[PDB]
């Protein structure tokens, strides 16, 4: 089952190559920071009227438009009723708002005009006038945009004095024109703005228009239209769109509907739950929805986010422009507008009326309890579809304006708040989306509400945004919000994640600046931080631990609890943690608590030296990031610490020193970064991060699937078809030993490759014989037989690359290289010369002689040297962890680490061999000792095999053969009785000898003897399965032998 | 392949050869071709054509017809030169 096998054989630093790519970001529009509120002033209301005086230019018919704000002046006291429809427009415009003031303003002449705008206008100059008109009892507009009114004498003309007016409303403002040619006005306008420029060349116009026709139109006369169409729009759409639509099909699909009925739809046009309040709320949705289509980005905000009664009657025209449009009218607008009438939504709306009024028949009469709109429930729906696929990031979907009405309304919340969710949880595109379309004021709002299901809704929203989002600036906690995310914190009541999430967004609030600080004497943060030490997921710990050492920032009020409730010492529970990025998060903790104590002393140094010397012993870790961590600690602790290192410092030429003495363990390793973090920081003493890692994961997406159960999936279809092929490749490289031996008579090559004895390596199943200088990683090809490259291993010169493994076999050829001084690196990406070379990690374990022996047969790195101990490495706590002794006292010259018997032999520097039950406690480890040698063991092959029989061979000049269970060396071949170069290849039962002369010399198993072949010689090797020989000879060149 | 008989088949090739196939991988190469074939159904010149292209499509594909892009390639093919292809839309 080879691709399973393949997945099974375990892999090294799987993790360690993703650590260091610490993310950066650059800040958006992100305007939901909205700033401008300039509101309004008050209405001009200059209702010129002339009640009953016809405008000479107009003849009317019997069937005449008559209506204004639903009043008829004909059927009314005359001169009376000209103020009631001024009070009756204010009472419409105060739905809209009423938080801004109203003057009637009833036929005025120049001198009141004046009196009524400039007084207004005094009263605040940067705000928005409402300028409002109507061009009644009075003739059409001039060419010069004027007027015909005085002492209501006779529709008397009268020059309007806009070209002052145009200083009047220079700062904000907005005018509505309701007029048989309100185009030209606006037209005029310009012309008046253009001679307003013609001074300025020694605020043009942002003021905002709309104008009830364009100069070339005249108004409609039909009776069955209110006359004030357009104002009647923009103040009452839901009248006029059901008094349009009753009118308007040739067949009425609902027969029961009369005029008559669609007065008396039930509710006060303020009430969702009732009709009356249901269609204007549909409408509300459907026009954002429109406009978030329809325009270009900004345009949107600047007119429907920025103010209210700029916004609100903005709805209304789009309204205006479908009834106008069914008219000969064409209404028109300050800014440049496309156009929207015929637009697909508008189909939503005309359903949604049919749908409710079908009922209205029996509503009215027969007591009906009515049926409620299914128009939020189809919307979703479509949303929660393009969700569903989620299959990209183009054409975002147009529900979103929708969604913003249900984060309101409780009926239907909870399912609107996990399809944000998931949205959210989305790329970063999707956040900005949302963000931009105006979610926050309701994502801010909402956490009012302790209601446990914003735990998996809107904490995880806010865990998202602020993944991201450095913008955010603990404002919910500077309001009142924050006591949600002090509950679920601890809260235990659900899965660590929801914990997680809750650790990170209060890790978050300290993160961002000493608000979360002062927030931590706000509710006790550090006690019930220190009770989420003890939860089992890592990635808590982590955050609870970053959580900590970001409380301890200088705000120095927060370390007095860190101090007095003995929260440093109790956190070294997370010293003892096996996890290298928790162990690294309390380190860091630790480091800022010392480092940040506003220079603190007298008690506090007995105390923190005890943190410097609990800190001071975890130089255990192969880990690059602990090695990082734990001097960035202390470069922490130096914070304050730098108060007093210049003299300790040159003890080197207790506690402080105990530091130095660690920053001068660190500052030689073998990773660069390394040896310069630990440098530096001596360095910088003696000339006087991990959380933004922890960020840089939390905006990816979570819901979003693993790939290997695809079988498009391509990392599973390089694994399926790429690796499988080792079936026949392990049975191949093995089909001459299942066939029997025979002679070796054929060499692949003899010649230069760029390095010495002191390593040779074969890689099993792909061409690097590596051969090495005493300095490098370096390699030739088998099955070409061709020259491949030198490269460094960075070693110094005097040290020797004396070992190599390789941390699979096949797939992802990483290797490992080991020098005589200990340092140990591991390396990438030469393995078929497809580009340059890297050092995936590295670390100085074994700190005469140096062995190794890598397990992928388990997943377990074991070596020895000077440290007089088998060193065995895991890369779950990233360290050494288990340590078997020299059992004499001379260091180890040849092993193996046998794990299908379970055993170790240990060749060692004064030749005696030693064989270890690694089941026995460590001060014990002898099962046998043999000293058939007694000068230093060159070969110590203890086959890893059932039949795990012992090769050994010393500087006293002869091979013998030893067995486990017996105290002996037990039977001999000794083809020559001992020799400079020796193999026993345990999946070949061969023997091959480095003869001194010109051909080298080659034997077997059972003391046969094979063909001597063409070249003293310092190693060779078998191949791990072919019955075929590389040696890595002398003088920096190989030879190649093999059957043909 | 501008030769008519090519189209023709190659259309119903492309519809069974699709028709066999969570992860997004395998759903990302469904959606890549559907479209590409879904644009010959309106496009088309030879009439015949673009019936086919619409007669290969069924529930087989109904999650990616319940999609907007190709709803508006269905509302364009519900209004037609030939009766018979508005007779097969309206069914989706």
């Amino acid at each position: 089952e080879a691709d399973l096998t393949d997945w099974n054989l375990p892999l090294a630093f799987m993790k360690k190559r993703h650590c260091e790519k610490i993310e950066g970001s650059k800040s958006l529009a992100q305007s939901w920071r909205m700033k401008d509120r300039m509101k309004t002033v008050s209405v001009a209301l200059v209702l010129c009227l002339n009640v009953g005086v016809d405008p000479p230019d107009v003849v009317k018919t019997t069937p005449c438009a008559r209506l204004e704000c639903w009043i008829d002046p004909l059927s009314m006291g005359p001169q009376k009723a000209l103020e009631t429809i001024g009070a009756n427009l204010q009472k419409q415009y105060e739905n809209w708002q009423p938080r801004a003031r109203y003057k009637q303003s009833l036929d005025p002449t120049v001198d009141e005009v004046k009196k009524l705008c400039t007084s207004l206008r005094r009263n605040a100059k940067e705000e928005r006038v409402l300028f409002h008109y109507n061009g009644h009892g009075v003739p059409r507009p001039t060419v010069n945009g004027e007027v015909w009114v005085f002492n209501k004498n006779y529709t008397q003309y009268i020059p309007l004095s806009i070209y002052d007016l145009q200083t009047w409303m220079g700062s904000p403002s907005i005018f509505v024109y309701d007029c048989s040619n309100a185009g030209l006005i606006v037209k005029s306008f310009k012309q008046f703005a253009l001679q307003r420029e013609q001074e300025l060349e020694v605020s043009m116009k942002n003021c905002i228009q709309l104008a009830a026709c364009e100069a070339t139109e005249l108004l409609p006369m039909i009776p069955d239209l209110p006359a004030d169409l357009f104002t009647s729009c923009l103040t009452t759409p839901i009248k006029i769109a059901l008094r349009w639509f009753c009118m308007q099909k040739c067949v009425s699909l609902v027969p029961g509907v009369t005029l008559d009925l669609i007065e008396k739809i039930p509710g006060r046009l303020n009430d969702r739950r009732t009709p009356l309040g249901e269609l204007n709320w549909i409408f509300t949705a459907i026009t954002d929805t429109i406009a978030w289509n329809v325009l270009p980005r900004d345009l949107f905000q600047k007119l429907f986010r920025q103010d209210l009664l700029v916004a609100s009657l903005f709805r209304n025209f789009l309204l205006a422009e479908r009834i106008m449009r069914s008219y000969n009218c064409t209404p028109v607008s300050s800014p440049r507008l496309p156009p929207t009438y015929m637009h697909a939504m508008w189909q939503a709306w005309d359903l949604a009326v049919d749908i409710c009024l079908s009922q209205l028949p029996t509503i009215i009469e027969e007591g009906t309890a009515f049926r409620h709109s299914p128009f939020f429930a189809e919307q979703l729906t479509a949303f929660q579809v393009w969700l569903t696929m989620g299959v990209e990031n183009r054409n975002p979907p147009e529900q979103l304006p929708i969604v913003l009405q249900v984060l309101l309304s409780q009926v239907h919340r909870l399912r609107a708040l996990d399809l944000l969710g998931r949205f959210l949880d989305l790329g970063p595109w999707a956040v900005s989306l949302a963000l931009s379309v105006g979610i926050f004021p309701y994502v801010l709002k909402l956490l009012q509400s302790s209601a446990r299901e914003l735990r998996p809704l809107l904490v995880f929203i806010w865990a998202k945004i602020l993944a991201v989002d450095s913008s955010c600036q603990a404002d919910l906690v500077k309001d009142n919000g924050h006591k949600y995310f002090l509950s679920v914190l601890a809260d235990p009541y659900m899965p660590a994640e929801h914990r997680t999430m809750t650790a990170f967004i209060l890790a978050v609030i300290v993160n961002s600046y000493h608000t979360g600080q002062e927030a931590c004497l706000q509710g006790n943060l550090i006690a019930i931080c220190l009770e989420q030490l003890n939860d089992p997921h890592p990635l808590l710990r982590q955050w609870v631990a970053i959580c900590l050492g970001r409380i301890w920032q200088n705000f120095d009020s927060a370390r007095w609890c860190g101090v007095r409730d003995s929260a440093h010492e109790k956190l070294y529970s997370l010293l003892s943690d096996p996890i290298p990025e928790v162990r690294c998060a309390a380190v860091f903790a630790l480091g800022t608590f010392v480092g940040n104590s506003a220079e603190r002393t007298d008690h506090s140094t007995t105390i923190d030296h005890n943190v410097a010397m609990m800190l001071a012993q975890l130089v255990s870790d192969g880990s690059p990031m602990v090695r990082k961590e734990l001097v960035v600690a202390l470069s922490h602790l130096v914070v304050q610490y730098e108060s007093n290192f210049c003299t300790v410092a040159l003890q080197f030429i207790s506690v402080y020193t105990q530091i130095w003495r660690v920053l001068l363990h660190l500052a030689a390793d073998p990773y660069p970064e390394v040896s310069d973090v630990a440098m530096k920081v001596l360095n910088s003493i003696a000339y006087k991060g991990f959380c933004d890692w922890s960020a840089r994961y939390f905006a990816q997406p979570v819901m979003k699937i693993p790939e290997e159960h695809d079988l498009e999936s391509q990392i599973r279809k390089e694994r399926e078809w790429r690796f499988l092929r080792n079936s026949r490749v392990r049975r191949q490289a093995q089909q001459v030993i299942q066939k029997g031996i025979t002679r070796l008579d054929d060499q692949i090559f003899l010649n230069r490759n760029p390095g010495v004895p002191s390593v040779v390596k074969f890689h099993p199943f792909t061409p690097c014989i590596a051969v090495a200088d005493k300095d490098s990683i370096c390699f030739w090809d088998w099955e070409k037989g061709e020259k491949l490259d030198y490269f460094h291993n960075g070693n110094p010169r005097y040290t020797r690359v004396t070992a190599m493994e390789y941390l699979n076999g096949q797939d992802c050829s990483l290797l490992l290289t080991a020098t005589d001084d200990g340092a140990i690196r591991v390396w990438k990406n030469f393995a078929d010369l497809e580009k340059n070379p890297e050092m995936v990690t590295a670390w100085q374990g074994l700190s005469a002689g140096m062995v190794v022996d890598w397990e992928q047969e388990t997943g377990l790195l074991m070596s020895s040297g000077d440290v007089r101990i088998v060193r065995i490495w895991d890369t779950d706590r990233e360290m050494k962890v288990q340590d078997i002794p020299t059992g004499a006292d001379s260091c180890v010259t040849s092993l193996s680490c046998d794990s299908h018997r379970s055993l170790i032999v240990a060749g060692l520097g004064d030749g005696s061999i030693r064989v270890y039950d690694r089941r026995m406690a460590l001060s014990e480890c002898r099962v046998m000792t043999y000293r058939e040698h007694t000068a230093w063991v060159v070969k110590a092959s203890l086959q890893k095999r059932p039949d795990g029989h012992i090769v050994s061979v010393s500087v006293n000049g002869d091979v013998r053969i030893f067995d486990p269970r017996m105290p002996e060396s037990v039977n001999v071949l000794q083809i020559v009785k001992g020799l400079t170069a020796l193999d026993i290849h345990p999946q070949a039962d061969l023997i091959a000898c480095g003869s001194v002369n010109q051909f080298t010399a080659i034997y077997n198993s059972s003391g046969e003897l094979i063909n001597n072949i063409k070249y003293a010689i310092s190693c060779l090797a078998f191949h791990p399965h072919w019955p075929h020989l590389a040696v890595g000879s002398n003088d920096y060149y190989i030879s190649v032998y093999s059957v043909e | 392949s501008e030769h008519k008989e090519i189209r023709m088949e190659a259309a119903r090739t492309c519809s069974r050869l699709l028709t066999p196939s969570v992860s997004q991988t395998a759903v990302q190469v469904v959606a890549d071709v559907l479209s590409k074939l879904l644009v010959v159904g309106i496009t088309d010149p030879d009439p015949d054509i673009r019936y086919c292209v619409l007669a290969s499509l069924d529930e087989r594909f109904d999650a990616h017809l319940a999609q907007a892009e190709n709803l508006q390639a269905l509302f364009v093919a519900l209004n037609d030169q030939v009766f018979e292809i508005r007779e097969l839309a309206i069914c989706t």
